[PDB]
């Protein structure tokens, strides 16, 4: 059926900066003022800011403002604030007469913008109880950086592995606005042991940097 | 005072069903159009269904095949019903009047739904920093590996150890079974003196495992 398409997926900006989120629709959604504008922070429910393409909730900061026409939307926050960093959904109505549907759209993550930092960047062997179950993981840690976008390719005797490696992010720390990244290496206690040098390269920008360990020496 | 309580939710077999209830409070059930949306772990909103003020049910083209909006007004109830359950289905279920022609507008808190295989507790393993090769700064952690379902939390020094923790979300390994990490860094002096243990909770499966994290 429908669906929704916001702009961008996801953003940097400041805290007094004006940012602006367009949403556009499918169709032509069903009664003309048929979009809402949601704010949803992490672990807590959608709240809705603005209905009625225009109208905002009581409550809710004069800062936001909806401009929608048509099927271009359009939500405004005039002096972004520390509580306006969150994902931003849209969401339309459109039916028939004898239909009734909703979709929403993808998201929009508005984050803090913060000056580039280089990670802290640390590898840890496989622990031994590990190995005795037959799998080995090597952790590579990506601590308090920015911005969001990493390479980090593992190189077994500096050979570069491909898919069996799964990284996870952080969401922006309270603080600092830094993120934590780790990469895990997976393999058997066997294919593990075939090897020495068990290296985790970080590349951002013009800069790659390389942690690494043998395995036995410590 | 309006108040939308969702009921139901739980693990569930695949193939199996959910049936999840939506209790009303202040108002009429039937006065009102519902819907049914849902979010998957670290993925965004996506609508299942709604039922309008006449008792006719639109569902989506993937919901179709197993979903069933039902309505109790003697309850004031809306309900769900979801057969044939997939890996995919694991979500936290909302129900709302979702606003967007209207200005009343009322969610629920959302009730979480697991699709479980198995129930596998976590096994804990440590990510040792002494040798510390980062100045005065060492990094230690938890390698939380092979359970399911989620969620496990984990905390440093029965939470008195909070500064610089960093737990990842977790991730689904191809084994079908989740796994994360959670670190902290400490100052690299302390290695040999102060005690560091992480406190993995994993409650789907009742057990809770404390590791001493040492050097070397």
């Amino acid at each position: 059926d429908i669906q929704m398409t916001q702009s961008p997926s996801s953003l940097s900006a400041s805290v007094g900066d004006r940012v602006t989120i367009t949403c556009r629709a499918s169709q032509s959604v069903w009664r003309n003022k048929n979009v809402a504008w949601y704010q949803q922070k992490p672990g807590k429910a959608p709240k809705r800011l603005i209905y009625a393409i225009a109208s905002l909730y009581s409550g809710v900061p004069s800062r936001f403002s909806g401009s929608g026409s048509g099927t271009d939307f359009t939500l405004t926050i005039s002096s972004l604030q520390p509580e306006d960093f969150a994902t931003y959904y849209c969401v339309g109505h459109y039916g028939s007469e004898n239909d009734a549907y909703y979709a929403f759209g993808q998201g929009t993550k508005v984050e803090i913008k913060r000056t580039v930092a280089a990670p802290s960047v640390f590898i840890f062997p496989p622990s031994d109880e590990q190995l005795k179950s037959g799998t080995a993981s090597v952790v590579c840690l990506l601590n308090n950086f920015y911005p969001r976008e990493a390479k980090v390719s593992w190189y077994v005797d500096n050979a570069l592995q491909s898919g069996n490696s799964q990284e996870s992010v952080t969401e922006q720390d309270s603080k600092d606005s830094t993120y934590s990244l780790s990469s895990t290496l997976t393999l058997s206690k066997a294919d593990y042991e075939k090897h020495k040098v068990y290296a985790c390269e970080v590349t951002q920008g013009t800069t790659s940097v390389t942690k690494s360990f043998n395995r036995g020496e410590c | 005072e309006v108040q939308l309580v969702e009921s139901g939710g739980g693990l569930v077999q695949p193939g199996g069903s959910l049936r999840l209830s939506c209790t009303a409070s202040g108002f009429s059930i039937d006065s009102y159009g519902f819907s049914w949306v849902r979010q998957a772990p670290g993925k965004g909103l996506e609508h299942i269904g709604y039922l309008t003020a006449g008792g006719r049910a639109f569902y989506a083209s993937w919901a179709k095949s197993r979903s069933t909006i039902t309505r109790n007004t003697n309850e004031n109830t809306v309900t769900l019903k979801m057969n044939s359950l997939r890996a995919e289905d694991t979500a936290v279920y909302y129900c709302a009047k979702l606003g967007t022609g209207s200005r009343f507008a009322i969610w629920g808190q959302g009730t979480l739904v697991t699709v479980f295989n198995q129930i596998k507790g976590p096994s804990v393993f440590p990510l040792a920093p002494s040798k510390s090769t980062s100045g005065g700064t060492a990094a230690l952690g938890c390698l939380v590996k092979d359970y399911f379902p989620e969620p496990v939390t984990v905390s440093w020094n029965s939470g008195a150890l909070t500064s610089g923790v960093h737990t990842f979300p977790a991730v689904l390994q191809s084994s079908g079974l989740y796994s994360l990490s959670s670190v902290v860094t400490v100052p690299s002096s302390s290695l040999g003196t102060q005690t560091y243990i992480c406190n993995v909770n994993h409650k789907p499966s009742n057990t809770k495992v404390d590791k001493k994290v040492e050097p070397k």
